[PDB]
């Protein structure tokens, strides 16, 4: 449908910023864990993997229809712990609330877009 | 063999004359796998072992 393809992105981009809100948010609360690594995903190359499939063939209505069913780097340690814990408090806030405010921005532009295509509408 | 008039025989019919219509309807069991005819099969499977 064209009306996916105008609003793929800011789909895209607003689940991608969900997931690696839920990342950074695991990385915090698993901060006393010794020997826990601190993970994280590169958002703007996952964005362009998920913007770059087949349902299996239904011949009757017997026929059951196809089911359907990111990757993770390492943060870089800044401070050597002793327990293995490589998660840095300051990095991880700071992005954490980075990520928060860019999911409230998608999530603006978003209903902006739904919105100028319903006042074309509206009337 | 007995002859004629040696043999006298009379014939009593119980009959039928009572409308019936019947329809009927049969199913080939399909308990058995090996004989039953599928269209459609979803088997999920998982196997968590700890």
């Amino acid at each position: 449908d064209r009306l996916d393809a105008a609003l793929r992105f800011q789909q895209e981009a607003l689940n991608l910023r969900a997931q690696r809100q839920e990342i950074l948010a695991a990385n915090i609360a698993n901060a006393d864990t010794p020997g826990y690594q601190a993970r994280d995903i590169d958002f703007a190359s996952e964005l362009k993997k998920v913007m770059v499939g087949v349902a299996l063939t239904l011949t009757s209505s017997h026929h059951i229809p196809a089911q359907a069913v990111v990757d993770l780097l390492y943060r870089v340690p800044d401070q050597p712990s002793l327990d293995g814990n490589t998660v840095d408090m300051d990095r991880e806030r700071t992005q954490f609330a980075d990520n928060s405010l860019k999911y409230q921005m998608g999530l603006t532009v978003l209903g902006s877009q739904l919105k100028g295509m319903m006042n074309v509408l509206q009337g | 063999i007995v002859g004629n008039g040696n043999v006298h025989a009379q014939v009593t019919a119980q009959l039928d004359f009572a409308n019936k219509e019947q329809t009927e309807e049969h199913y080939s069991p399909n308990g058995d796998a090996s004989k039953a005819t599928l269209r459609s099969r979803q088997l999920n499977i998982s196997e968590q072992v700890g």
